[PDB]
């Protein structure tokens, strides 16, 4: 239920043979809810703890969305931070899954990026009414999005009338916790230039190159 | 047969948990009205037989009990050492409070039927009224009652700390955190006469009447902290 | 060609089934037709046109196709009457001749769902 | 094992209100025996052997009971509140009458000891046969028969009104309605001795002797009842 008592639950299952937590570190959307957990104070607080990890070996330094997905579904890891789109293929290995609320840091509980999926049309089209109508009465449809479901999960559907089937669904519980918890990302411009200073920051202290401090410092910039 | 239409029940099929449950609760209702002595003569038959009003209260009171308790484990089929613990801290506190309900069923008979005016018969047998023995019977009762709705709530919260374990749907959370609700709600007025008895503000039977007073109030001073919680 | 109407919300394509097995053992055709407004379609079609060879509706609207003289008259031997309850051959019945073949009783019942409604009005 | 070969039997699992019924039932016949005193010495142990002909007329009384409960939860295997609520009022019905049954069937084992021969011992240790007793006697145990048949017919009803729900069949509609039909006929014999001792015509043992004689006649005045309804 916590991040800090995942130390001692890691030493316990490497005497296993098995890991305790493996997730995307490369990518920072994945890191995000741990390094905002508390927050500044509360971005020092996160990051120290996620470079702790790594620097007892509990984590390895470039865990990737391949290898932690890999592990996870093989049985090597015995937990892993994901969304929707990663169940499907769990369901394909033999492996009894659960989603749940992430884990809390510093008493408070980690706050991770909601994303809402979104479908544009490219300015530069020439088929702006065909995409319309395909996105309209086709996609966004019950059939339409019920297709696309079980292939790999949506998460919450935004059409109202699937709201029963959400509500069914114990793993979309867990995913609407997290989102309450969480906060809806800014679409602003700078997101981009954000999201790359972020990027270079996790993966520099990650490595071990640059401070904890030093790290905030050029990415507040 | 199922409260929710949303609910998934877990618990279809019997465990010992349950088995062992069920003899619980058979045995004190049925040792409730069998503790008593087999009649010997036509005059003992008939003293019997007044014994069933007390009885009846005893009885509809168990089952309610066991009701929520078949409910609990119908919903759940949880089986865990924590759930065994709560469980059988309920059973517990069932079974030291078997005899004391008959003897409160018995008198509460007598001060009714002396009320109403079917009986006239003598409530020396039950020794002293004195303040200190009425606020005892308060405290005591208030404390059963307290006990049972707040291992209700206990068990209902070990259920939503399994939530994700349990695969709880958005329906089955709901339902689980209204449940614990209910039985603190349901806690709050023995936990409120018991209080007010143990401070005593009057040092008179003026504190019994008020605390027994809340149980006759106990649909419109639960509505009452319900509301104060919804409106913040 | 044996050509039968017969509503649209009944079982036509059974009544298919059992027209093929028919063509097996004989070498007729059995068409089932299942057009809008068969009741009042039929004795406007019927009177004038062909129509069908043999028409299906509840027994009420028989009476009015009896009278009018768009109904030949059922002339079925003891052992096939016997099939049958008595009850079933009097609703069939219009001025003391047989003016079709009893199928089956209807009555409208309450259909609800047991999961959002499981102890009903 | 079943009685009706197109009846469906819904309740071949066994469940939790079987399952605390089961409890209570065997609690029921096994204290009826065990509520006497351990014999100490050679002369306790022959006077306990004098109660088996009592005791065996107790159980066979009690297991008709439960045999009925036993169709019943297999017949529907309802397990619904109201289905709960009249289980319970079953149950604390034979729990209440279980030490009165034994004192009634050692009574009349000492007056058919009497009549066949076989025993002269003192019917004093009852205390005082006197009208008012003995009238009392017949509308005790009266009452109590007719409310278990009372019951069997409101538990058979609640699965009438539940038809549907049930997903019943002619053959188990048929089925349900004969068993309400049944239970109430059944209920109807100690229906009549209570309300003839209640109103006392004669005013003496006479009363007594006409309630007393319609149970011995209890099949063809339930061929009467049921003649009655038929005719019209
Ligand atoms: C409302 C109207 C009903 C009022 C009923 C009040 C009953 O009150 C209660 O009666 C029973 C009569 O058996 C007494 O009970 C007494 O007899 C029973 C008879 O088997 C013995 O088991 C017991 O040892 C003895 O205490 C209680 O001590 C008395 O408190
Ligand atoms: C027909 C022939 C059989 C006649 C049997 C009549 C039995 O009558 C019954 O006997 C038993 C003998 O134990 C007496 O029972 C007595 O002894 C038992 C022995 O364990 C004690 O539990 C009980 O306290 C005491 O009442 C009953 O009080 C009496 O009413
Ligand atoms: O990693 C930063 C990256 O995170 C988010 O992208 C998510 C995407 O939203 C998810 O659907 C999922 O596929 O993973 C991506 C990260 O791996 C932001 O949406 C994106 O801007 C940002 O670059
Ligand atoms: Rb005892």
């Amino acid at each position: 239920k916590t991040w800090e008592e995942i130390p001692a639950l890691d030493k316990e299952l490497k005497a296993k043979g098995k890991s305790a937590l493996m997730f995307n570190l490369q990518e920072p959307y994945f890191t995000w809810p741990l390094i905002a957990a508390d927050g500044n104070a509360g971005a020092k607080a996160g990051l120290t703890f996620l470079v702790d990890l790594i620097k007892n070996k509990h984590m390895n330094a470039d865990t990737d969305y391949s290898i932690a997905e890999a592990a996870f579904n093989k049985g090597e890891t015995a937990m892993t931070i994901n969304g929707p789109w990663a169940w499907s293929n769990i369901d394909t290995s033999k492996v009894n899954y659960g989603v749940t609320v992430l884990p809390t840091f510093k008493g408070q509980p980690s706050k991770p990026f909601v994303g809402v999926l979104s479908a544009g049309i490219n300015a530069a089209s020439p088929n702006k009414e065909l995409a319309k109508e395909f996105l309209e009465n086709y996609l966004l449809t019950d059939e339409g999005l019920e297709a696309v479901n079980k292939d790999k999960p949506l998460g919450a559907v935004a059409l109202k009338s699937y709201e029963e089937e959400l509500a069914k669904d114990p793993r979309i519980a867990a995913t609407m916790e997290n989102a309450q918890k969480g906060e809806i990302m800014p679409n602003i411009p700078q997101m981009s230039a954000f999201w790359y200073a972020v990027r270079t920051a996790v993966i520099n202290a990650a490595s071990g190159r640059q401070t904890v401090d030093e790290a905030l410092k050029d990415a507040q910039t | 047969v199922g409260l929710n239409p949303n609910f998934s029940f877990r618990g279809k099929q019997q465990t010992r948990i349950e088995t062992f449950s069920d003899a619980v609760f058979a045995l004190a209702i049925t040792l409730l009205v069998l503790s008593s002595t087999i009649p010997e003569t036509f005059e003992d038959l008939w003293a019997s037989m007044r014994d069933v009003i007390p009885f009846a209260i005893c009885v509809a009171l168990i089952i309610v009990i066991w009701y929520q308790h078949y409910i609990f484990f119908l919903k759940y089929g949880l089986q865990d050492k924590v759930t065994i613990l709560l469980n059988t801290i309920l059973l517990f506190v069932l079974l030291v409070y078997v005899y004391p309900l008959k003897f409160l069923a018995r008198f509460l008979s007598e001060i009714y039927g002396g009320i109403f005016g079917i009986i006239e018969t003598d409530l020396s047998r039950f020794g002293e009224y004195s303040h200190q023995n009425l606020k005892l019977l308060m405290v005591n009762y208030g404390l059963g009652a307290f006990a049972i709705f707040l291992v209700f709530s206990l068990m209902y919260w070990r259920a939503y700390k399994m939530k994700s374990l349990l695969d709880l749907n958005s329906y089955e959370i709901f339902d689980t955190k209204s449940s614990i609700i209910a039985n603190l709600l349901m806690c709050s007025v023995p936990l409120l006469s018991l209080i007010i008895t143990l401070i005593d503000p009057w040092g008179n039977f003026r504190t019994t009447i008020l605390s027994g007073f809340l149980y006759f109030l106990y649909v419109p001073i639960m509505i009452v902290f319900g509301r104060i919680t919804s409106k913040k | 060609k044996l050509v039968i109407w017969i509503n649209g919300d009944k079982g036509y394509n059974g009544l298919a089934e059992v027209g093929k097995k028919f063509e097996k053992d004989t070498g007729i055709k059995v068409t089932v037709e299942h057009p809008d407004k068969l009741e009042e379609k039929f004795p406007q079609v019927a009177a004038t046109g062909d129509g069908p060879d043999i028409i299906f509706w509840a027994h009420d609207r028989f009476g009015g196709y009896a009278q009018s003289g768009l109904l030949a008259e059922i002339t079925p031997d003891k052992a096939f009457q016997d099939k049958l309850y008595p009850f079933t051959w009097d609703a069939v019945r219009y001025n003391g001749k047989l003016i079709a073949y009893p199928i089956a009783v209807e009555a409208l019942s309450l259909i609800y769902n047991k999961d959002l409604l499981p102890n009903p009005p």
